[PDB]
RNA sequence: AAACUCCAGUUGACACAAAAUAGACUACGAAAGUGGCUUUAACAUAUCUGAACACACAAUAGCUAAGACCCAAACUGGGAUUAGAUACCCCACUAUGCUUAGCCCUAAACCUCAACAGUUAAAUCAACAAAACUGCUCGCCAGAACACUACGAGCCACAGCUUAAAACUCAAA
């Protein structure tokens, strides 16, 4: 018929879907350094996904990892271990003065 | 909706339970 | 199946720490376990004070034992660890490396209408 | 009780300014939800009541975020009238 | 269009040209369009591989004086 | 039950499994696996014993054998968990579903219905 | 392939004969499972 | 309103009529009252834009159909 | 060096000092700010009591105990008895959201004590005892 | 939508809160129930914008050290000024220093709100001390 | 006000009670329910529909027996309020909430939406709720009130549950 007519196919310019900082990485309860990045420095409270930026799957793994590490003797509950206060700040929360 | 039908049933059941209690 | 024993031992000198590990690995073998590896995570301060066997602990030796055992061995091993006075806290979990992580394309957007609707 | 002390919920005072240190501590406890948690725990909230308020709070937050997004989007045209007189 | 596949790869590999689109000129040709036309010419010469047909096209334009700065 | 030394259904037909170290044989046996792996061996044992084509899993016979293995697992579960109402429901539902299968197999293929009853030890009962 | 890989690993598995050697060989070593993530998704291994 | 001035001039040039302003309720359906009993309404209404400034249909589209006036519209 | 709101960690080597004393050696002012009272106890780093004052021990009674000015007065009283024992710098540990939570700290300062840190230790159970039923008002 | 109604017929209409619109607005017009919601939401954004500017060190090192906290922020519906209530500290002298720093900063703050162009058309920002502790300051001085 | 004053504060030891944050998530389960950790077992059906009663379950409250008991808490007692206060407010304490073994079988047990399959074109549609419908099957309904009642029958239920009328009365509900 006509060569210039549109052709059916999938979007070639489509961009990849977004990925969380932990997409594709194993979350172990023994890696307290990683887990400590998602708890409050002052209170030890686990941050919600709106603060951590994690997806539902990794938000769940982090939560389950923290709870396991805390009661198994690897991670404190009421505060962030001070050793990990100088690690990269990956959470969208501003606290001090 | 209003609870006027429930209120009729409520009083009927209260008075029945009280009647059974007395006798 | 394949399990991982997270073992926190009483802070002791090298001879008594080795005797505790040997006594603990033999208990696994006596129950039919095939021990794969033993890892030392180092002695550290506990995240909180732990009372075990009429003693208070602030430091402990963290060790891992990767092993295979029948499903009935877990219950019997947990009981053995509860009676060893040199073990502060011992937990047996399914080895994390057995569970294979499923691939993720990314974060699909969720319609806000569903949020309030749900 | 079994944890180390003077780490959790601890703020240092700078240059003797205790008012600013107290405001920082109160801001920390507020953002982490401890202040609201303490208050809701003075009397027992019954499970049906907790679910109702949690459901009300989640729907109000969504409605406010969606109403903020709409105004931000519709404020782009708040510029001066380009066709005044027409 | 079939050429959209070539445009997606060109933008990924080389990015958008520092040259500015002039959508007022109805006969404007961008660096990507110049790349697509050469890519189409070489395909008609019998070459059928995709990864090979893309590398030869970049060389041809460099010979013609075109600036192709790879993004990464 | 199959012996604990029995190899897993996946590793039984790999070439050279009989010449590996004893430790490797223990790690590929039922002893080192969960109970669900023992049930896959039981199902395959009944399939070869009863059905004409042991690889046809969509036939009414294979479904009766597969469900009969699940039913036996629930019975063993409930022998140790007598207040588990969730699995008691699953058992009673599974028995009802098998009876429906047996009813449909009896009506369509009686010779196969008889072999399923003999092989699995099922005494078919007509409903009241 | 899984039986072959597993057959080599069994050579390094702990046994009653080599138990003492592996127990002592562990007290001298250290295994670190800690690492941190960045906003760009990059792992930051510990300084050791 | 970007084109109000352009459209008003085009109407004057061709000898026709333009309504680019706020459309008051009943210009067509109540014309005799607003203009007089002998007012002649348009025989053709040409919409260069069929939507009003709240992205709804221009009221004159519905009212032109009510008055049996043919409409041309972009 | 820039100021850190995070307290110095014990066992590490900090340069901060108060009258030649390390953070671990500074006495502690324990403020219990209840809804109907405020209690202040100053103790040494070794848990030796040095001063105690509450709104009740300062002559306040009934609803007057549950006021800021009553807590401020209790702080001044505890500060005076603590200053006599050699206390200048104190670490404040306040538990409770009562009206004397902040006022009790002001009284400690007006009494001659210098607060170097503030710690909240308000008890929050993580799941714990059931509180009393809601009030109908 | 939610139990809170959001079916507005003129939903797409461009919200234009400017001082000039009020003078051309019809006072005869009666505000809709949802007309307040648009104003209430804008006030929430102005609160978040000022509150965030306050806690960032760079904007003004004087401002950050003060650790100012805003009690409430209600823009005037007239659009003349953006009221910005700031909680008053108990220290009597500190309420003057904080107030003085705020007044000087306020002039620069308005330009910095134009950096966030969505909030560009912001009226002159006005800071109000919370009389709860401030009113008592005047009396105790006398 | 009463109450306590072997009381309170700090520190240490310390549960058969309850499970911050995560959770702004919306998952699991037939429903009821299920949100600390670990492990074991484990989540029926290769066409659907199919029971007041068969089969198996079923929050809270409650019963029988033996235990635990921090805290909460009907009832009860005391304080106060009030014209009265068998309430609302304060304090104390019990049954009870927990465990074990049996019962009991109810709920605004409610997305107030029966199961399955299909459609988005017709008229979009009484109203509101939750856009409007088709096929097919089971269950159920036929003015109000009498009536979650009477009688009968069944039931570990005995002041109970399930099923469930009639007479008199009204022109509404
Ligand atoms: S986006 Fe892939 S795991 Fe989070
Ligand atoms: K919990
Ligand atoms: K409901
Ligand atoms: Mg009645
Ligand atoms: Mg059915
Ligand atoms: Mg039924
Ligand atoms: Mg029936
Ligand atoms: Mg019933
Ligand atoms: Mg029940
Ligand atoms: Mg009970
Ligand atoms: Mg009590
Ligand atoms: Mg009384
Ligand atoms: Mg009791
Ligand atoms: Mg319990
Ligand atoms: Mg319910
Ligand atoms: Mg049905
Ligand atoms: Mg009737
Ligand atoms: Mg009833
Ligand atoms: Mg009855
Ligand atoms: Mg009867």
């Amino acid at each position: 018929s006509n060569e210039d007519l549109p052709i059916s196919m999938e979007n070639p310019y489509k961009e990849p879907l977004k990925k969380c900082i932990l997409c594709g990485k194993h979350v172990d309860y023994k890696n307290v350094q990683l887990l400590s990045q998602f708890v409050s420095p002052f209170t030890g409270c686990i941050y919600g996904r709106h603060i951590t930026g994690l997806c539902g799957k990794k938000q769940k793994e982090i939560t389950k990892a923290i709870k396991r590490a805390q009661i198994m003797g690897f991670m404190p509950v009421t505060y962030k271990d001070p050793a990990y206060l100088k690690d990269p700040k990956v959470c969208n929360i501003r606290y001090r003065e | 909706k209003n609870v006027l039908k429930i209120r009729r049933r409520k009083m009927n059941h209260h008075k029945y339970r009280k009647l059974v209690k007395k006798t | 199946p394949r399990y991982e024993l997270a073992l926190i031992l009483k802070a002791m000198q090298r001879p008594e720490t080795a005797a505790t590990l040997k006594r603990t690995i033999e208990a696994l073998m006596d129950r039919g376990a095939i021990v794969r590896d033993l890892e030392n995570l180092g002695e550290r301060a506990l995240p909180y004070r732990i009372s075990a066997h009429s003693q208070q602990h602030n430091r402990g030796g963290y060790f891992l034992v990767d092993f295979y055992a029948p499903t009935a061995a877990v219950e019997s091993m947990v009981e053995h660890l509860s009676r060893d006075i040199d073990v502060i806290r011992g937990n047996i979990v399914k080895h994390p490396l057995t569970q294979e992580l499923k691939e993720c394309e990314g974060i699909v957007p969720v319609p806000l209408a569903e949020k309030l609707y749900s | 009780a079994k944890h180390l002390k003077f780490i959790a919920r601890t703020v240092m005072v700078q240059e003797g300014n205790v008012e600013s240190a107290y405001r920082t501590l109160n801001r920390i406890l507020t953002m982490d939800g401890l202040i609201e948690d303490i208050k809701h725990r003075r009397y027992y909230e019954k499970p049906c009541r907790r679910r109702q308020r949690e459901s009300y709070e989640r729907c109000r937050r969504i409605y406010n975020m969606e109403m903020a997004r709409k105004i931000n989007f519709l404020m782009r045209k708040n510029r001066a009238d380009p066709w005044q007189g027409c | 269009y079939h050429e959209d596949r070539i445009r997606a790869k060109f933008y990924s590999v080389y990015g958008s040209g520092q040259r500015a689109f002039d959508l007022f000129n109805p006969n404007f040709k961008s660096t990507c369009q110049r790349f697509v036309e050469k890519y189409t010419e070489l395909q008609k010469l019998g070459e059928t591989d995709e990864e090979k047909l893309f590398v030869e096209t970049g060389k041809a334009l460099l010979a013609e004086g075109v600036i192709l700065r790879r993004v990464g | 039950d199959p012996p604990p030394s029995t190899l897993l259904k996946d590793y039984q037909n790999v070439p050279g499994i009989e010449k590996v170290d004893d430790v490797v044989k223990r790690l590929l046996s039922l002893e080192m696996a969960n109970k669900k792996e023992m049930l896959k061996i039981k199902q395959e044992q009944f399939m070869k014993k009863i059905v004409a084509n042991p690889e046809d899993t969509r036939s009414l016979e294979a479904r009766i054998i597969a469900l009969s293995v699940k039913i036996r697992s629930y019975e063993e579960h409930l022998e140790k968990h007598r207040k588990d109402k969730a699995h008691k429901r699953y058992l009673l539902m599974s028995i009802d579903q098998r009876k429906k299968m047996l009813k449909n197999l009896r009506n369509t293929n009686y010779d196969v219905f008889e072999k399923i009853c003999w092989g699995l030890g099922i005494e078919y009962t007509f409903p009241p | 392939r899984e039986v072959l890989q597993l057959q080599e690993e069994v050579k390094n598995f702990i046994t009653r004969e080599n138990l003492e050697a592996r127990v002592e060989a562990a007290l001298d070593s250290r295994k670190n499972y800690n690492w941190a993530i960045t906003r760009e998704g990059l792992v930051v291994r510990p300084q050791r | 309103r970007q084109f109000s001035y352009l459209i008003e001039n085009m109407a004057r040039d061709c000898g026709e009529y333009a309504h680019t302003r706020y459309f008051r309720g009943g210009m067509l359906t109540n014309a005799r009252l607003l203009f007089g009993p002998t007012v002649r309404l348009p025989d053709l209404i040409i919409f260069l834009h069929t939507l009003n400034n709240i992205f709804e249909p221009h009221v004159a589209v519905r009212d032109a159909a009510k008055m049996n006036i043919p409409t041309v519209g972009i | 060096t820039k100021f850190s709101i995070y307290p110095p960690i014990p066992g590490e080597e900090s340069s901060l000092r108060w009258a030649g004393k390390k953070f671990e050696e500074i006495p502690i002012a324990h403020i219990k700010a209840s809804h109907n009272n405020t209690q202040i106890q100053v103790v040494s780093a070794s848990n030796e009591p040095l001063a105690f004052a509450s709104c009740g021990t300062e002559g306040f009674r009934n609803a007057k105990k549950g006021t800021g000015i009553a807590a401020q007065t209790a702080g001044i009283a505890a500060a005076a008895r603590a200053k006599q024992k050699g206390v200048i710098h104190i670490r404040v540990v306040v538990k409770g959201l009562g009206p004397g939570r902040l006022s009790a700290m002001h009284g400690l300062i007006m009494g001659g004590l210098e607060v170097i840190s503030i710690t909240d230790n308000t008890p929050i159970p993580h799941x714990g005892c059931r509180p009393r039923k809601a009030r109908k008002l | 939508k939610v139990w809170y109604e959001s079916p507005s017929l003129g939903s797409h209409s461009t919200y234009k809160p400017s001082k000039l619109e009020f003078l051309m607005r019809s006072t005869s017009k009666k505000t809709r129930k949802e007309d307040h919601a648009r104003l209430r939401a804008l006030n929430g954004l102005l609160y978040k914008a000022l509150t965030d500017l306050l806690c960032t060190p760079e904007v003004s090192q004087e401002l950050y050290d003060l650790n100012v906290e805003l009690s409430k922020v209600s823009l005037t519906p007239d659009f003349s000024a953006c009221r910005a209530y700031w909680k008053t500290t108990l220290s009597a002298e500190q309420n003057a220093h904080m107030e003085a720093v705020l007044q000087r900063s306020a002039a620069h703050m308005r330009h910095l709100l134009m950096s966030q162009q969505t909030l560009r058309n912001v009226p002159p920002i006005v800071f109000v001390q919370d009389k709860g502790n401030a009113a008592l300051a005047e009396l105790d001085q006398l």
